[PDB]
């Protein structure tokens, strides 16, 4: 299979492996971009978050500003992608990152 | 006696293949797909010819004393094997093309004798491309061989003009259609989130063109270098590149060895079947 390891104010999901394709990115607790480019946010979130993708490196990213109290819990990382062009569309998630403030 | 030990010996495993797939194909009747359909008269087909196999075994040894009617009936079996082929796998691929870009759906909704006449249709103009065939083709009696091969009687200028048909017609048409086909299909499904609207039919989607594609290759493989034969010969014919007898005799044992490559692909089908389509064995045995 393939990995999806994290980083540490800035959150960076990489994955590495045998993959064909790469088609959907986005972080658990909210915000999830597609391979176009789109990007896609909670109702309740008015703009206060952000979500970058770098296709070239197959890395996402994720800019927080204005943290709150309430924001403190566990982040995972998901990605969807394909081992060839004949397989199944199949997801991997990542080990986590704990936030402390 | 090399050649009748190994014509006995592909007619053995040409016949106890076809058999096989076409007994557990015809297992569950009237419950079949299009894509099992067309295999099920490619099989008839391969297992029609490879059912001629133990005449060109006596032949080999002893002379041909079978007749007129047989020889006839042999040619029009070995021509109507490899246009019948193309035909069907042109037709699979459309229907392929179609359900992988257009999301239409012709043999499915619609009803099984959708699928029933156009394999009729097939056969039929692949009958009507055989006929000249069945016009000519008598069994000789030549000098100082002192044998009746089977050979053509019809003037040396229509042998062109058949030629050029049976060439052009059956190689570039399908061949056309193929490349169309099959490009459009790698290109609308290399990048693709998800075909259709769901995963598990996405990835049936997939495996089935995986083994249509697969077919279409084995068979392409199998009978590209007659044609490219045949063409050679055209060329020569007309005037292109020189009629050296060190040009001819080189182009007889080519046809030979091109001829036996396509009677193996009709033994080569079944076990190919088998071996990638794993699940296909697991409904037979
Ligand atoms: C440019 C297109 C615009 C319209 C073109 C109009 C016609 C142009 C004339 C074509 C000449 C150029 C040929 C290349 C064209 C690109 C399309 C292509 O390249 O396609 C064509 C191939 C070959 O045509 P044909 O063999 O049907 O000849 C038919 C002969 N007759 C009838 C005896 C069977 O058709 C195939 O199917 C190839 C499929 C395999 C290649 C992709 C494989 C992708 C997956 C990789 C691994 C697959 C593993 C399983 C496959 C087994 C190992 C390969
Ligand atoms: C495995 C079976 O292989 C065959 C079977 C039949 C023929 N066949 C032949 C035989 C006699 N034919 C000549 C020929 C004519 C036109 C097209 N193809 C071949 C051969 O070269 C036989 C042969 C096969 C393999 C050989 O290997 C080698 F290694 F020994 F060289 C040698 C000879 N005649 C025909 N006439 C009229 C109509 C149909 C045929 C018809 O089909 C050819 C193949
Ligand atoms: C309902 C009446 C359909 C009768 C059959 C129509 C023609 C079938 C034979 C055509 C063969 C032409 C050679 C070739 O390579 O064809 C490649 C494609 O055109 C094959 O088309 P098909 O999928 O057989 O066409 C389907 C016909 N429909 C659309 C009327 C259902
Ligand atoms: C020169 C001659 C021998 C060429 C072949 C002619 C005969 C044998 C062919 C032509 C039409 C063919 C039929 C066409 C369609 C079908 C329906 C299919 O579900 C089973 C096979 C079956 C029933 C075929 C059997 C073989 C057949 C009858």
């Amino acid at each position: 299979q393939v990995q999806l390891q994290e980083s540490g104010l800035r959150l960076s999901c990489a994955a590495s492996g045998t993959i064909f394709r790469l088609y959907d990115m986005g972080w658990y607790r909210v915000a999830s971009i597609t391979s176009g480019g789109s990007t896609k946010y909670g109702d309740s979130v008015k703009g206060r978050f952000t979500i970058s993708r770098d296709n070239a490196k197959n890395t996402v990213y994720l800019q927080m500003s204005s943290l709150k109290p309430e924001d403190t819990a566990v982040y995972y990382c998901n990605a969807e992608y394909r081992t060839g062009i004949w397989e199944e569309l199949l997801d991997g998630w990542g080990q986590g990152t704990q936030v402390t403030v | 006696a090399f050649l009748p030990a190994l014509y006995s010996l592909l007619f053995l495993l040409g016949l106890l293949g076809n058999g096989a797939v076409a007994a557990v194909l015809l297992s569950r009747r009237t419950a079949l797909s299009s894509t099992d359909t067309f295999l099920l008269h490619l099989a008839v087909a391969d297992t029609l010819l490879v059912l001629t196999l133990p005449l060109w075994a006596v032949d080999a040894a002893v002379q041909w004393v079978f007749g007129s009617g047989l020889c006839k009936v042999a040619g029009a079996l070995f021509n109507i094997n490899f246009y019948a082929g193309a035909l069907l796998l042109a037709c699979i691929s459309f229907d392929r093309y179609l359900n992988i870009v257009h999301a239409t759906q012709l043999y499915r909704r619609g009803p099984p004798a959708r699928v029933t006449l156009t394999c009729l249709a097939v056969w039929g103009l692949c009958l009507l491309f055989a006929l000249p065939d069945f016009i000519f083709l008598s069994a000789h009696h030549d000098e100082r061989l002192n044998a009746t091969h089977c050979q053509y009687n019809f003037p040396q200028v229509g042998r062109t003009a058949l030629r050029v048909l049976q060439l052009v017609a059956g190689f570039l048409l399908p061949l056309l259609v193929m490349a169309y086909c099959y490009a459009h299909i790698l290109a609308r499904l290399k990048s693709v989130r998800l075909l259709s609207g769901s995963r598990e039919k996405d990835r049936n989607l997939r495996r089935i063109t995986r083994l249509v594609v697969v077919v279409v290759v084995a068979f392409a493989l199998c009978w590209t270098p007659y044609h490219l034969v045949v063409l050679v010969d055209i060329l020569m014919d007309l005037g292109a590149l020189a009629r050296n007898c060190g040009r001819e005799s080189r182009v007889d044992v080519a046809k030979s060895v091109t001829s036996g490559l396509g009677y193996m692909h009709c033994c080569l089908n079944p076990l190919l079947y088998a071996f990638v389509g794993v699940k296909f064995r697991e409904r037979m045995w």
